[PDB]
């Protein structure tokens, strides 16, 4: 499972879409528990989503300082960032994502959440 | 590559090529899977590659190359092979035949290529549907002739016959004509006198497995229409029984057999049948006890294990006992040495009802509906199933499945959830077991309270505490409500609710106390009987739910608002009296403390509660005293709706604070869900709000137009546009509501319609596309549904402000905008219906695009849009005839007479509407109906003066026929329209014509003689 | 380990729709009719190592059958998809049913109705009981509200595994690399960016 050796540090539901640039849609990738996975060793918190009932990966990333959290034009409850290296699919590719959650409180916890997280990895 | 070699004709075709294109299409993956699968697509569609069939077959070395080859020809066959000549259809006649044949007399070939010669008998079985018998009248002798010469042979003529019996008596419905397959019937039946001598002998003698079981499957569909005589009159059904029960190769296709002979409705006063359906199935469950299990075998377990075929076979036994018991337990109930057969066979039933298997459940469940059903009426039948019933109802209690009001569920990660998708599987069976116990409790209601009283102490003891087990028990308590009487009743639920009462202030934990409010709340809310008798019980109840709605668990919260509800509509005559040893009603109690006890609600579950005292309140009757009731509960939404409109008539910047849309929003839902349970009675609350609620609605409507054009149509997304625009639906739903209960007409016509008009209709009409919401057509059809033939000047104007302006924008595909094409298309059925007059109204330009509307919704597959435009066609058709004979009634015919036939005929004939075709038929009945009784007295055209609409009519019909379906001789189109005629008065039989024209439209050489079937 | 698995049905049933959301997740909510056939591979992760079922998206519509039976060849298990708000799709599923299993004689086979979240449903379950006498199994399912979505495949991999306790289990996730971005393109990084920042996501009246 590749887990054990970390310790969850924020949980919420969520639904996850990434940006299909060619046909400039969102597209869904999966719905379930996002959870912030601190390594016991190396310190490193990443995010990861599996979906609902297959518990297949639809996120595995670094929550990486360099990362920024911006709206989306039609939600109140909803975060857009760009990702340079997610490997839910396999080889390790290039996103843009897009979060929603239940409610803008989940919304704004989880950016209170992701930005604690990227004071961790910048050491 | 270059693999596209094949699809060049000129030269020879490459046999090898084309094998590794087959090989690179099945076994390959990728880009050269897809590469060859469009190649091997335009090879297959070619129509001259039926003629390369021949050397594919031959000089192949890939089974799947010649697979394709066979569906080359059985497209050739089932559509062009009366077109051949007669050399080429006897030439493909034989290499068929005698590629069956090469195959079956090399044995390795035999075994290992079943595909190809299945392929190969279904083949030749499209020969037959086209040639057999009356140009090939020696083809079963010549069949049965060959099945001794070989037992590869004969194995394979089964299969053959097989498929025939399938192809004639199946699946002949949507594939021939009525004339074709009446044909094809009788020509089997003629000769299936012989063929059950090949089977019989076959069965009698028999060789190895193989070819038994083909004869058995083949056995299987003669049972579907040959006569009884060959079932009762010979000895195959102690073959059936007996000999082909013990070997577990034949085991399954016998059980099917023997299914189907019990569902023969047997001649039910010969004593010999009856004798000898009785025997079958005493030798089937003795081969079962002796063979396979015995009757106190653990089926559930079996089941699980997975075992073989043991789930199918298990499958298979549900229907086999099923099918006979439904039919014939009869003959088993009265002779008393049947008895222990009768009981055995329902005991196996009672073990097939506890394997975990949803479907295999629903199957013996809709047994037992049968059995206890039966039991219920038919006299002296108890007392026989008495032991079983008890049995069965141990099953049903501890299988209960959960009901619509259970909001709570167990979650994937084992947390007590609240349920976010409606089961609808999960409560239809929940229904089908309520049906079921609640003859079972009838049955005997001792047996069925100390089942559930036994069950109770031990959850109220945590000897069997579980909450799978406090839920089945409750839903099953639940569920007989209505059963017992009162005071045998009252006893029962006291003793239930308290313990109830009590488990649930025993049992802490977030998870725990949500599972038994859960099932307090459902088996409350399911006894409102008892709760009508015991006000202090009542009132108990109802401030539990108060106190439910103070959990943090949603679930709960919503259950009790959900409960609240279900009680009150039907205990609400105990909320607006003064009941004994109290100080007032106990509604004005809930008025006042509406504050408090909804405290921690959310917003649609506080309009509940309120929807909820509506149902109250709307018992009291004294127009004052509810009137006064209306305006204690409705007195913070109207203190909240004062203070935006007293803020708000200054300073319209108010609006667009975001926490204000909130606010104004919640109101207004709240005014939607008290006028839900009140209807006409609503009408003092309305008045109080509507003149200032239409001027919010404009200040919304400007405030969205102001938006879009500063941001761009972007804006119609955003949270800020988006929660404005809920305030306008919520608007127009409040109206829709009110107007949709209204008994006092008069006062919506004089007081509600003209301010309402003025401030939707030219708002929807000059928005853009994108800002205009779906919900004023909705609002305006129950306007003109209710009060249409009151405002004739009205109903114009709401043509003119949504008719064009909508069509222009579901004129351009068939998905934009969906919800409005929806409401476009009700509106214009109720305008068309109640209110005919306005389309009069409309310039002639103008009329011209509702014929193209209502036809343009023929076309759509939606059939929430294709149901209403084919009776808005059949509606004008109507309207139309009334007039009489006017200019416009005639100038309609001339002008749209045959748009409304030739698009009628369009969509019966393009294979793209077949949802639809029980309307069309019926429309296009009416306007054939229309010509040949003479209602239109003009001519039709613009051919020789005094020429009849009959004549032309037909004329027209089969030119414009012809030209569609250029592959229909002229008296193929000639023979259709002269029965379409004769029977434009009996609709079974126009539509037989019809499904037999689009048959024939399917292939070449269409039998003209087939429309005279009737 | 893998196995072929056909899907049949009526077109607009929800066959691709329902291969896509388990594919990538998504919900396609165009229709655009398949042509001929579509192979997907789809891997599940089980207690008893991968399963890989390669399916054999076939197309609906008459006009666009393609190879037709032709593609049912040495299948090893099957989906026959019908649309419960659409009667006529349910009255076809025994003619998918007769052409797949004269080609398969002895598959497992799952009956589905799709589109179970629409409020107006045509088809009852009441009526669905074709599946009996043909030992398929049955779902009720919704490739839009993920309603049974991963039924059907958990049945088949049990029949085809030969083992009933057969239960799908998390993939291991893989450490994931620390990346920076890339400031030859981060000044570029506004563009793509600031167009999915104002392209509104779909369906923001779902609860998620
Ligand atoms: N409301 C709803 N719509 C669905 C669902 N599943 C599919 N659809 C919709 O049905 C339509 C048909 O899509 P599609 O998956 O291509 O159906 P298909 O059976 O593969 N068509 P074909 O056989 O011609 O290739 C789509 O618009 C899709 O959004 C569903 O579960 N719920
Ligand atoms: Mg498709």
């Amino acid at each position: 499972t590749m887990e054990e050796d970390e310790e969850v540090l924020y949980k919420v539901r969520a639904k996850l879409f990434r940006f299909d640039a060619d046909a400039k849609e969102w597209k869904e990738r999966g719905t379930g528990d996002c959870k912030f996975l601190k390594n016991k060793k190396t310190n490193k918190v990443r995010i990861l989503m599996r979906r609902d009932k297959t518990l297949k990966i639809c996120a595995n990333h670094i929550i990486a300082p360099e990362y920024t959290l911006k709206p989306n034009v039609g939600s109140d409850r909803s975060w857009v960032y760009a990702c340079t290296a997610d490997i839910a699919e396999g080889e390790a590719e290039a996103f843009t994502f897009a979060i929603r959650f239940g409610s803008k409180e989940n919304a704004d916890k989880f950016k209170e959440e992701f930005e604690k997280a990227q004071e961790i990895n910048k050491k | 590559g270059s693999m596209e070699g094949i699809l060049d004709f000129s030269n020879d075709l490459d046999i090898a090529l084309l094998d590794q294109v087959v090989s690179t299409f099945y076994q390959g993956s990728g880009v050269q899977q897809k590469q060859a699968q469009e190649i091997l697509t335009k090879f297959q569609d070619n129509p001259d590659a039926w003629q390369k069939a021949d050397q594919i077959l031959q000089f192949s070395t890939n089974p799947q190359s010649k697979f394709i080859a066979l569906s080359i020809l059985d497209k050739l066959i089932t559509r062009k092979w009366k077109l051949l000549p007669n050399d080429h259809r006897i030439g493909i006649r034989n290499f068929v035949v005698g590629m069956i044949i090469s195959m079956c007399q090399d044995d390795e070939v035999f075994k290992t290529q079943k595909n190809l010669i299945n392929k190969s008998d279904l083949t030749l079985v499209q020969i037959l549907k086209q040639e057999w018998p009356q140009n090939w009248p020696e083809f079963i002798p010549e069949l049965i002739g060959s099945s001794s010469s070989s037992v590869n042979v004969c194995e394979n003529n089964m299969i053959v016959l097989k498929l025939l019996s399938e192809e004639v008596f199946d699946f002949s419905a949507e594939q021939m004509t009525q004339a074709k397959a009446l044909h094809l019937k009788n020509s089997m039946s003629k000769e299936f006198e012989q063929i059950f001598k090949l089977c019989f002998q076959v069965l009698e003698q028999g060789s190895s497995s193989s070819l038994i079981v083909a004869t058995l499957e083949s056995l299987l569909r003669y049972l579907h229409w040959i006569p009884y005589r060959y079932i009762y009159e010979t000895n195959i059904l102690e073959l059936l029984s007996t000999k082909f029960m013990t070997s577990p190769d034949t085991r399954a296709i016998t059980l099917k057999c023997l299914t189907e002979v019990s569902n023969l409705k047997i001649p039910q006063d010969n004593d010999l049948i009856k004798r000898q359906t009785v025997l079958f199935f005493q030798n089937t469950l003795q081969q079962i006890a002796t063979s396979v299990m015995p009757v106190t075998a653990d089926l559930k377990a079996t089941y699980a294990n997975a075992n073989g075929n043991d789930q199918s076979f298990l499958q298979d036994l549900a229907m086999f006992l099923t099918t006979y018991l439904a039919r014939n337990r009869a003959l088993l109930e009265s002779d008393e040495s049947l008895r222990e057969l009768l009981l055995n066979a329902h005991q196996y039933l009672i073990q097939l009802s506890k394997i975990e298997e949803r479907e295999l459940f629903k199957t013996t469940l809709d047994y037992w509906h049968n059995l206890v059903a039966d039991l219920f009426y038919e006299p002296l039948k108890k007392h026989i199933y008495e032991e079983i019933c008890s049995q069965l109802r141990l099953v049903i209690i501890e299988n209960m499945v959960r009901p619509e009001e259970v909001l709570v569920v167990e979650n994937d990660e084992g947390e007590i959830v609240r349920e976010f998708v409606k089961e609808s599987d999960t409560i239809q069976l929940y229904k089908s077991e309520r049906e079921v116990l609640v003859y079972l409790t009838h049955l005997n209601v001792i047996d069925t309270e100390e089942i559930m009283i036994s069950k109770l102490a031990r959850q109220i003891d945590g000897s069997e505490w579980s909450w799978h087990n406090i839920n089945t028990l409750s839903w099953a308590i639940g569920s007989i409500s209505g059963t017992m009487s009162e005071d045998t009743e009252k006893r029962f639920v006291v003793t239930v609710i308290k313990d109830l009462l009590g488990l649930c202030e025993q049992k802490r934990g977030k998870d725990n106390k949500a599972v038994v409010a859960s099932d307090i709340m459902y088996v409350v809310g399911q006894y409102p009987r008892f709760l009508k008798a015991h006000w202090n019980f009542l009132r108990t109840v109802i401030l539990k739910l108060f106190k439910f709605m103070h959990e943090t668990h949603e679930g709960v919260q919503d259950m009790a608002c959900d409960t609240f509800i279900k009680i009150v509509q039907k205990c609400k005559y105990h909320f607006v009296i003064q009941q004994p040893r109290e100080s007032e009603p106990f509604i004005q109690t809930i008025i006042r403390d509406i504050q408090k006890t909804t405290a921690d609600l959310q917003p649609q579950q506080v309009h509940t509660f309120y929807k909820a005292c509506g149902i109250i309140i709307s018992e009291e009757r004294s127009v004052a005293e509810r009137n006064r009731l209306l305006s204690d509960l409705m007195q913070l939404p109207n203190m909240a709706w004062d203070t935006i409109v007293e803020q708000s008539t200054a300073n319209p910047t108010l609006l667009l604070d975001s926490e204000t849309v909130k606010i104004i929003a919640n109101i207004i839902k709240t005014n939607v869900a008290v006028c839900t349970s009140m209807g006409a009675d609503f009408y003092p609350q309305l008045g109080h709000i509507y003149y200032n609620m239409l001027q919010l609605y404009r200040a919304v409507s400007s405030m969205i137009s102001a938006q879009v054009a500063a941001e761009g149509l972007i804006a119609t997304k955003t949270p800020k546009v988006r929660g404005l625009r809920t305030i306008k639906k919520e608007i127009l739903k409040l109206v829709e509501t009110y107007i949709s209960k209204a008994r006092n007409l008069d006062d919506v016509v004089k007081v509600l319609v003209e301010p309402l008009l003025n401030a939707v209709l030219e708002d929807y009409m000059n928005n853009v596309p994108d800002a205009r919401d779906a919900e004023v057509l909705n609002c305006m059809t129950t306007v003109v549904e209710k009060v249409g033939h009151m405002i004739p000047q009205g109903v114009i104007l709401i043509l003119q402000s949504v008719f064009e302006c909508t069509l222009d924008m579901i004129n351009k595909d068939f998905t934009e905008y969906p919800e409005h094409r929806v409401e476009f298309y009700k509106l214009l059925k109720v305008i068309n219906e109640k209110s005919f007059a306005a389309f009069l109204e409309l310039p002639p330009a103008a009329f011209k695009l509702f014929v193209d509307a209502i036809c343009w919704a023929f076309k759509h597959n939606n059939r929430d849009v294709e149901v209403n435009g084919l009776q808005i066609a059949l509606d004008l058709v109507k309207n139309i005839e009334r007039m009489g004979n006017v200019p416009f009634a005639n100038e309609f015919h001339k002008n749209y007479f045959f748009i409304f036939v030739s698009e009628t005929f369009f969509v019966l004939t393009d294979s793209d509407h077949k949802s639809g075709f029980s309307k069309q038929a019926l429309l296009l009945m009416k306007l054939i109906s229309l010509v040949y009784d003479n209602k239109i007295s003009v001519p039709l055209y613009q051919v020789p003066q005094g020429t009849s609409n009959q004549v032309y009519l037909s004329q027209y019909l089969a030119n414009m026929l012809s030209n569609a379906f250029p592959h229909l001789t002229s008296e193929q189109i000639a023979s259709f329209l002269s029965a379409l005629t004769k029977q434009c008065k009996d609709l079974v039989v126009f539509k037989g014509t019809l499904r037999d024209f689009l048959v024939q439209i399917k292939e070449v050489g269409g039998d003209p003689t087939d429309y005279l079937f009737a | 380990v893998q196995f072929k698995l056909v899907l049949v049905g009526d077109g607009g049933t929800g066959k691709t729709t329902f291969v896509k959301r388990h594919l990538t997740g998504e919900f396609e909510k165009k229709y655009v009719a398949t042509l001929g056939v579509e192979v997907h591979p789809l891997v599940f992760h089980t207690n008893r190592g991968p399963i890989k079922f390669n399916v054999w998206d076939t197309a609906g519509q008459e006009k666009f059958g393609g190879l037709r039976d032709g593609y049912y060849i040495q299948a090893q298990c099957a989906i026959i998809m019908f649309d419960v708000t659409s009667r006529v799709t349910y009255k076809n599923v025994p003619n998918w049913h007769r052409d797949l299993v004269r080609v398969c004689e002895n598959i497992p086979i799952v009956l589905c109705g799709n589109k179970v979240d629409i409020k107006d449903r045509k088809v009852k379950a009441k009526s669905i009981v074709f599946h009996r006498k043909k030992n398929l199994q049955y779902y009720d399912i919704s490739a839009k509200s993920n309603y049974n979505f991963e039924k059907p495949f958990l049945w088949l991999a049990r029949k085809l595994i030969g083992d009933p306790n057969l239960e799908f289990v998390a993939m291991p996730a893989l450490a994931p690399p620390e990346v920076v971005m890339d400031p030859a393109l981060a000044a570029q990084y506004e563009h793509d960016l600031e167009v999915a920042q104002t392209t509104a996501l779909p369906d923001e009246d779902d609860d998620l």
